[PDB]
């Protein structure tokens, strides 16, 4: 249904929506970024569980 | 659905609740499964041994000829089957060609020892019935209430994954039915280290600085062996207890200490009796467990949902050839509880 | 489908399906963590790693 | 008597001292309660039927009667429960009944008709005489003559028309028109035309099917001659909360006095 | 001693049985002859818990119990040191319980309301009778009924439950715990609705049954109504005790296994999903 | 016999009312208003419009997360086999971590997924919360249903969270499963001595069976004055009627006192959400205080003794 | 799509996007948690610390 806003209502609605959603967007890329960079979320072929390169002294959660 | 009326026994004092509803139906109908075959004529002591007439013949050489054959073929009435002589028998009756040969062998030496040794404090607790080939067996080579580690304590744990119910929470008469922890049976009939004091103590009833109890899974793992207990022996927790006050021995019925020992005893049966046969079976058996591993004794092995086994019939006078040596140092608090001197191997 | 809304009510479509994305995200996000091969935060190797030839999907491959 | 550390000592552990204080919380909670229970028809009165004055303090203060409760209304109105007025109508009430006895505690027995006494079951409460609106200002309680936008259901029987019995069965009137509750959405009274027209509440009403395949209204309440004695409306499409309950109040004197066993017992 | 409105309502008749003799009011309460009786069964009876207080030597509320006789005794009378006083308490709380529930009918009428209320209570009668009665018959014995005692009748709960091995699977338990927690739900919603719309904000006007209304159906999509509520709040506590009913009416009697054992005998082997 | 109040024999349906204004009402509320004339029995027909609000949005979605997780775990558990979740389903359950683990959050299959459950169930339900007491204020309501809310949310904090994170184990924590979460009754109430040996076990229990009382007897009263209009409970405070006047007069007469239109509402609301509170309390003490509420109640002279068996069974262990 | 606002009511999008995203952290974090080589509260080793080759996650690797 309509929400009754006007055209410049739903702008200034629609300027800080964008703000809000693109800034926590790019936060967000460059904290996963960081996280990728310290620890990469996916594993390759190998795998990066820590039983199939760790030693065997090395306790593994898995 | 069941119906009255009900054998009662009333286990404690009046308006506690504490009885066990018995349905007779059910016992009536369970009659083929929990009587035991009529007893062969006793047989004599006198005559050459049997270790003299038969090539191998160890576990049975102090018997006589006639109580060796008696034996035998008693044995192939309780765990034969219909496969009879060449259940455990190849062409040669001297060759331990089949596993169940010297399994059997093992198990001639457990019913003895079990005849010998747990007599005083759980086998013979209404009757002088101790335990024979039967009272596990039921006439089939697996005992229908011999149980297998349950196929999650085994099986490589998916650790970050889904679906891991920590061996409860799933369907098992291993729990009576309860979603209680399903490797109860492991942890107290065959480990030694599980806690079935479960109950808080403290000190005026309150966790005391000094005050170290079991984890709440503790407490699961022991109700769950508890409701094995009750399944197995077709009674409530009232046939052992106020469950009002569990950890008070004063307030249970006799049935618990005897129920403890019967504890112990399952786990002297599956450590030092039933475990050690891994050895004897074959690698890829398919008897063996989906762990596999060797079927162990548990509460329901010998009471297949029966108060007592075979309706404590009596065997140690009516088999002696079963009955063995009392054990010189044995000890029903060495096996996990005092220690664990009598738990070969661990 | 732009006559849609003169008879169903984008309100209520737009709110549900962006109610059911995030469910079937999660969904989607579980069954990936379920499976071995695709669970990430496990880290578990593919079995293409071990084998010596491309396993293909439709390649109607042979023993 | 052991020293429990960190947990008490001897039985002054922190079991019974959350026990003390959460029975001193529910004390205080059922006080609190009482003194709400006590925002009607306190301060208490003693019976005027005795041979001895009131005492000068009077019951019911153990919980002490509180303060009286201020409710703003809708219609801009600032009331004060108890509210006076409704006192003043119980101070005043004319009874047309004496005691049995005496003592205090005991029964009155009307003087004359139990019907129009308003005694006991008759007995009603002094309620708004405006006639009460949604919170849109429309007329709260309306007969479905006036609000047309108010049907009775498919699956249910529209008595209007339909015979209203009395007691012994016979023929009270018919249903002229049914009046709703907007904000409540139910049949609130059934405006029953005898051969004038009363009001019939709907509790005091029960809709049966007649294996005539015909529906009528049963009125256990009051006999089919009582029905000429409903207190009426003042203005015939419109009912105060007044009105309401002086009706629900004849009807409820019916259910004691309508004939003259309903007031004895099985055994006397 | 008397409410502001109360002497305009305190007329003659109403009884079931009494008459104008028993029709009267000892300071707020009315007493009929059910009020005699109720008062005669609940002080003999109080005065059997003393007697065993003082047999038993257990002069505390808590430790104290009646119990029923032993299963032995069957339906017999007991000696009232094994029982015997157990079984004259429950003939007096039957009576008490029967006899409050009639004097609530004479009240009931006195006012002119419907029975509603004595019926509800006469549900929770109809399950302490059954519990009392229908368990002996069911087991063969007043011994299978639960004792009087504050705390012990938890101890004879704990155990009759525990003789099923697992007392909360027991499908009866299962639906009448719904209902319990349905019914402190459904109170704690009315009482809260009810105090919300007398009891707003300070400076706010008491609001409508259209704002209570609006207020559920924004809510939960569904409001069940000024009616509903009442209709639905007697409905779920006599509902659950009519379960309590079934629960203690079938647990023993019913089914002498576990009740888990109970759910696993038909539920995981419904063909639809046992295969 | 008279009209019992019972069932509404005859319905009546005016025009489909939206719903009193709210601030986003006329967008938030949403659903075409369904008559079910089953529900119209007994209360309001009305089914619909709900309030589509933020707090109530995402908390629904949360708990459908929630659920999806819970059955995605069952799946997994049994193989993905719907046929064994089915079959299992009072069994099935989002084990907690066990005790190894203290109050560490472990890999999803050692108890991770219940903490992550726990954490998107809690959020859900503080945002349906969130919902109760927005949905209460829009329309110029106390919060008391909020509030009610708020003391069976705390108790299910007290047992999910709260209480756990005091014993310092997450395995006190209650399982997500049908059987597994009175598996967990068992197992609290039995490793902590007896609840039934808890006063406040027995205090709960006593504000639940007198929940059931009050709400029974104040349902009955309602039913039974509902001849006099008192179903309309808001009239009956704010104008005090003959049908409220002969609620209180009947319970008076019965009990000796009474309660009001309003306080009946007041003793109903505060023994309702008594049950989750003095729950709350007794739970926690069971595992911080309390080891046993058998031997605290011997020491106490609650627990009663029964008469000395005949050969008692002695502890082998001495 | 500034043309939403006309149709979707942005203080329910904006605070429902806020409680779904408190709920998605805390999903997010868990998950991260429940992960051994992402649980910096236990700090597990990495495996490319016990590597002698970068894994990769698209590199064709082959054991
Ligand atoms: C006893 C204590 C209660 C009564 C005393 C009292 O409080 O004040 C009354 C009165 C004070 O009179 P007053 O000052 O003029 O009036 C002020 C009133 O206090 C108050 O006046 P009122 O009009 O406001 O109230 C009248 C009164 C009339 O009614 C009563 O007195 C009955 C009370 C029953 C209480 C039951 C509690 C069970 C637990 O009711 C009450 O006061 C009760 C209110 C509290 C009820 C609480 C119920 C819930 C408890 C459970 C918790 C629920 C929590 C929910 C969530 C919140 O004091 C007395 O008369 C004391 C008399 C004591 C008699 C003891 C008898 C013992 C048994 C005898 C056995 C042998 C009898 C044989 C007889 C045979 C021949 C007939
Ligand atoms: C181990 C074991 C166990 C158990 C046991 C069991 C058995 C045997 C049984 C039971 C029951 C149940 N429960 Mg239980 N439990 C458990 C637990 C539980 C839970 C959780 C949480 O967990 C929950 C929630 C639950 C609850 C329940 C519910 C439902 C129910 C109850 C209620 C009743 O009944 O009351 C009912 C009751 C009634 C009605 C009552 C009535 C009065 C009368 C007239 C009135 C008057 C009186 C008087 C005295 C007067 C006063 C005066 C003034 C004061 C002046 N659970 C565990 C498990 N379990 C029942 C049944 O079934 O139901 C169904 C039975 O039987
Ligand atoms: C270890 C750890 C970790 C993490 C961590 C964390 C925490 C703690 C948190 C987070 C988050 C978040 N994230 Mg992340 N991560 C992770 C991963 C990930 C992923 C994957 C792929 O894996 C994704 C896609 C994400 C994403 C995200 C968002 C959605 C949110 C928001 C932010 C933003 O905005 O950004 C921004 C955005 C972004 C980053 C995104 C975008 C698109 C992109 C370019 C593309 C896509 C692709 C795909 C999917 C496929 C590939 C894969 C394969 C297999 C090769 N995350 C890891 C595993 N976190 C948050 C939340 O939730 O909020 C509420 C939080 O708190
Ligand atoms: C589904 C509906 C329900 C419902 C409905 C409802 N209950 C009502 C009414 C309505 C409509 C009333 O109208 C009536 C009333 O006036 O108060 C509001 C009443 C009442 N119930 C009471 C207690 C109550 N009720 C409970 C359960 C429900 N009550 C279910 C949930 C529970 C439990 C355990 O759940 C309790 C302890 C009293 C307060 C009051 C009766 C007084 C009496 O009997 O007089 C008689 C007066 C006395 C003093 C009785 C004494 C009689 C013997 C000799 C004393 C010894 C007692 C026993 C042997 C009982 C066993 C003891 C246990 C430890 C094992
Ligand atoms: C909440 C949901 C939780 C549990 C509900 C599970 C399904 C309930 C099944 C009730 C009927 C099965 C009992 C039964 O079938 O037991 C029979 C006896 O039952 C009897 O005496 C009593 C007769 C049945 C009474 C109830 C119908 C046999
Ligand atoms: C004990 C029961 C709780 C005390 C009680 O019955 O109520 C109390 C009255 O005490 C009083 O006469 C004394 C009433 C109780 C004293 C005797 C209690 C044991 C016997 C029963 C307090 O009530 P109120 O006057 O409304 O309080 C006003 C508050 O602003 C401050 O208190
Ligand atoms: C249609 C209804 C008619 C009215 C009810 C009629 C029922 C009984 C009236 C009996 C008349 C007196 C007979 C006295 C006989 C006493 C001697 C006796 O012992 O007879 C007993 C008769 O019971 C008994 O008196 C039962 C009575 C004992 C009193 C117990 C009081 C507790 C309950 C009070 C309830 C009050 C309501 C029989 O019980 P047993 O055979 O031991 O049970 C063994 C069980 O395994 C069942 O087979
Ligand atoms: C799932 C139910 C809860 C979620 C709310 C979604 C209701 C479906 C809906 O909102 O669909 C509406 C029609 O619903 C209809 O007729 C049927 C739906 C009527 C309203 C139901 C409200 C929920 C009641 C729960 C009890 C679409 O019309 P509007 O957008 O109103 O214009
Ligand atoms: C498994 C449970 C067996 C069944 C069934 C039967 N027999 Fe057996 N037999 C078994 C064992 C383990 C042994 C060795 C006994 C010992 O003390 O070591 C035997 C022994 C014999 C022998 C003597 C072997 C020899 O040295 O010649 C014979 C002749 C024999 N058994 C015969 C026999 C027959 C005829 C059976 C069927 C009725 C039978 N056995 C059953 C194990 C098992
Ligand atoms: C209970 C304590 C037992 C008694 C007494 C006896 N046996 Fe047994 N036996 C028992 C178990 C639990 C098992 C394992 C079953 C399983 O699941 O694998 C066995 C096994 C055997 C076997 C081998 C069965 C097979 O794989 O075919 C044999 C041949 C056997 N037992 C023989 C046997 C004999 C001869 C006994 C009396 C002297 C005897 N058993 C006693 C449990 C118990
Ligand atoms: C076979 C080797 C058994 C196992 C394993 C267990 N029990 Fe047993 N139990 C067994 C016998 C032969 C007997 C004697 C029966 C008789 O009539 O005397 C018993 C006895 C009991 C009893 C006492 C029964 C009674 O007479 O009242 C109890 C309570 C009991 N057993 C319990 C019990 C439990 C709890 C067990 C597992 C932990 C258990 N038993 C194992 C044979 C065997
Ligand atoms: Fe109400």
């Amino acid at each position: 249904i309509r929400t009754g806003l006007t055209d410049e209502e739903c702008q200034e609605i629609h300027e800080m929506n964008m703000l809000g959603m693109h800034a926590y967007w790019s936060i967000g890329l460059i904290a996963n970024a960081l996280a990728y960079a310290w620890r990469p979320f996916h594993q390759g072929r190998a795998g990066n569980r820590l039983e199939d390169h760790a030693p065997d002294y090395v306790r593994s959660a898995l | 659905c069941e119906r009255p009326p009900f054998e009662q026994e009333q286990t404690g004092p009046r308006g506690t609740g504490m009885y066990v509803l018995d349905n007779p139906r059910i016992l009536e109908s369970r009659l083929d499964l929990h009587t035991a075959p009529e007893a062969r004529p006793m047989a004599s002591e006198d005559g050459e041994r049997a270790g003299d007439v038969h090539e191998n013949v160890q576990v049975l050489a102090d018997l006589s000829d006639e109580q060796f054959w008696r034996i035998k073929e008693e044995m192939t009435d309780w765990v034969a089957g219909d496969e009879g002589c060449t259940y455990c028998h190849t062409d040669d009756l001297a060759s331990d060609e089949k596993y169940q040969y010297r399994v059997s062998r093992d198990m001639i030496e457990m019913t003895r020892y079990l005849n010998a040794n747990w007599a005083d404090t759980h086998l013979t607790h209404s009757n002088e019935a101790g335990v024979t080939c039967y009272t596990c067996h039921r006439g089939e080579p697996i005992p229908p209430a011999s149980w297998h580690s349950e196929e999650e304590s085994g099986e490589t744990r998916f650790m970050t994954g889904m679906g891991d119910l920590q061996l409860q929470n799933k369907i098992s008469s291993k729990t009576a039915y309860t979603a209680f922890p399903r490797d109860a049976l492991d942890t107290f009939l065959v480990g030694h280290e599980g806690e079935l004091s479960i109950v808080g103590e403290g000190e005026g009833g309150l966790r005391t600085a000094t005050t170290e109890g079991v984890s709440l899974r503790e407490a699961y793992e022991a109700v769950g062996l508890m409701m094995h207990l009750s399944y197995s022996l077709d009674a409530g927790c009232t046939l052992c207890h106020n469950v009002s006050r569990w950890a008070s021995w004063e307030d249970s019925p006799k049935e618990r200490e005897t129920a403890w020992h019967g504890i112990r005893m399952a786990r002297d049966i599956n450590v030092n009796w039933i475990n050690p046969l891994i050895d004897e079976y074959p690698e890829d058996a398919d008897v063996l467990g989906p762990t596999g591993d060797v079927g162990k004794v548990s509460c329901q092995t010998c009471h297949n949902k029966e108060r007592r086994p075979l309706y404590g019939e009596e065997f140690l006078e009516l088999y002696p050839e079963l009955v063995g040596e009392p054990d010189p140092d044995f000890d029903y608090l060495q096996f996990g509880d005092l220690g664990t001197d009598l738990l070969k191997g661990v | 489908m732009w006559k849609l809304w003169k008879f169903v009510d984008f309100r209520m479509t737009a709110v549900g399906f962006h109610l059911f994305f995030a469910l079937l995200a999660f969904a989607v996000h579980f069954a990936c963590i379920s499976s071995e091969r695709f669970n990430w935060l496990e880290g578990a190797p593919a079995a293409e790693y071990y084998m010596d030839e491309d396993p293909g999907i439709w390649k109607r491959t042979s023993y | 008597m052991e020293a429990f550390y960190p947990m008490g000592i001897a039985r002054f552990d922190w079991g019974i001292w959350a026990v003390i204080f959460f029975f001193v919380f529910l004390a205080g909670l059922i006080v609190y309660c009482r003194r709400e229970d006590k925002r009607e028809g306190y301060p208490l009165i003693s019976d005027p039927n005795d041979k001895y004055g009131a005492p000068r303090l009077v019951s019911g203060t153990i919980p002490r009667v509180p303060k009286p409760k201020t409710f703003l209304l809708r219609d801009g109105r600032t009331i004060q429960v108890p509210r006076q007025e409704k006192v003043e109508w119980d101070r005043n009430y004319k009874l047309e009944a004496q005691p049995t006895a005496p003592w205090p505690g005991s029964p009155l027995e009307p003087i004359g008709n139990p019907m129009k006494a308003a005694i006991g079951p008759g007995a009603y409460a002094k309620r708004e005489d405006k006639p009460e609106l949604t919170w849109h200002n429309k007329q709260k309680i309306v007969p479905m003559r006036i609000a047309t936008e108010y049907y009775v259901v498919e699956d249910d029987p529209d008595l209007r028309g339909a015979p209203v019995v009395g007691l012994c069965g016979g023929q009270g009137g018919r249903v002229r028109d049914i009046w709703v509750d907007r904000s409540e959405c139910r049949i609130m009274y059934y405006e029953v035309e005898i051969s004038d027209s009363v009001l019939l509440p709907q509790c005091f009403a029960r809709e049966t099917r007649r294996m005539d395949g015909v529906w009528e209204i049963r009125v256990n309440s009051i006999t089919a001659e009582q029905f000429r004695d409903v207190p009426r409306l003042s203005n015939p499409d419109q009912i105060t909360p007044q009105e309401e309950d002086m009706v629900c109040a004849y009807y409820g004197a019916g259910t004691l006095y309508a004939v003259p066993g309903r007031t004895e017992p099985f055994l006397p | 001693a008397m409410l502001d409105f109360e002497r305009k309502y305190r007329v003659r008749g109403g009884t079931l049985l009494g008459g104008d003799l028993f029709d009267f009011w000892v300071g707020p309460f009315y007493v009929g002859f059910f009020g005699v009786t109720a008062i005669f069964c609940a002080v003999f009876g109080f005065l059997m818990i003393g007697l065993k207080a003082a047999i038993s030597e257990t002069w505390s509320i808590f430790q104290l119990v009646l119990a029923p006789p032993n299963l032995e005794n069957g339906f017999a009378l007991a000696p009232l040191d094994e029982g015997g006083l157990w079984q004259i308490v429950t003939a007096c709380a039957i009576g008490a319980f029967v006899s409050w529930a009639l004097r609530e009918v004479e009240i009931s009428r006195k006012l002119g309301i419907g029975y509603h209320i004595p019926f509800a209570f006469g549900v929770a009668i109809s399950f302490f009778v059954l519990a009392q009665l229908g368990r002996p018959l069911l087991l063969g014995g007043w011994g299978h009924a639960f004792p009087y005692g504050i705390i012990a009748h938890l101890d004879w709960v704990n155990n009759v439950g525990y003789q099923n091995l697992h007392y909360h699977y027991h499908w009866a338990h299962m639906l009448g715990c719904s209902l319990f927690f349905a019914t402190s739900f459904a109170l704690a919603l009315h009482g809260g609705l009810i105090l919300s719309v007398t009891n707003p904000k300070k400076g706010e006007v008491v609001k409508t049954a259209e704002h209570e209304n609006t207020f559920f159906r924004d809510f939960v999509g569904y409001s069940i109504g000024s009616l509903g509520i009442h209709r639905l709040g007697l409905a779920l506590a006599l509902s659950t005790s009519i379960s309590c009913i079934f629960g203690i009416l079938t647990t023993g009697p019913f089914w002498s296994r576990g009740w888990p054992e109970w759910w696993y005998t038909w539920w995981p082997q419904i063909p639809i999903w046992n295969w | 016999a008279e009209y019992q109040n019972v069932f509404t024999r005859v319905q009546v349906r005016g025009p489909a009312e939206q719903g009193l204004e709210v601030p986003g009402g006329s967008w938030n509320r949403v659903g075409r208003p369904r008559f079910s004339y089953l529900l119209g029995k007994i209360g309001d027909a009305q089914v619909g419009p709900i309030y589509l609000g933020a707090t109530g949005v995402v908390a629904s979605l949360g708990f459908l997360i929630f659920c999806l997780m819970v059955g995605f775990n069952w799946l997994a558990a049994v193989d993905w086999s719907v046929r064994e979740v089915f079959r299992q389903f009072w069994w099935l359950a989002v084990e907690v971590p066990p005790p190894e683990y203290g109050l560490r959050i472990p890999p999803f299959n050692d108890g991770g997924w219940f903490l992550w459950g726990l954490a998107i169930c809690s959020l859900s339900l503080l945002m349906w919360w969130a919902r109760t007491y927005i949905r209460a204020r829009a329309l110029g309501l106390g919060t008391h249903v909020a509030w009610a809310f708020a003391a069976a949310l705390w108790f299910y904090f007290i047992i999910t969270i709260i209480r756990p994170v005091a014993i310092g184990s997450w395995d006190e924590s209650l399982p997500i499963g049908m059987f597994a979460h009175l598996d967990w009754l068992v197992a609290i109430s039995e490793r902590y001595g007896n609840f039934y040996y808890n006063p406040f076990h027995m205090l709960s229990i006593a504000f639940c069976f007198g929940s059931a009382l009050l709400f029974a007897a104040h349902g009955a009263t309602i039913l039974a004055t509902g001849r006099y209009n008192s179903e309309r409970e808001i009239e009956q405070i704010t104008d005090r009627g003959t049908g409220s006047e002969r609620a209180a007069l009947f319970w008076r007469w019965t009990m000796g006192f009474n309660a009001t239109m309003e306080s009946i509402h007041r003793w109903g609301y505060w023994m309702a959400i008594l049950v989750p509170l003095v729950a709350s309390i007794g739970l926690f003490l069971s595992g911080t205080v309390i080891e046993s509420w058998y031997e605290w109640g011997l020491k106490h002279n609650l627990v009663p003794i029964y008469e000395e068996l005949s050969d008692p069974a002695r502890n082998p262990a001495a």
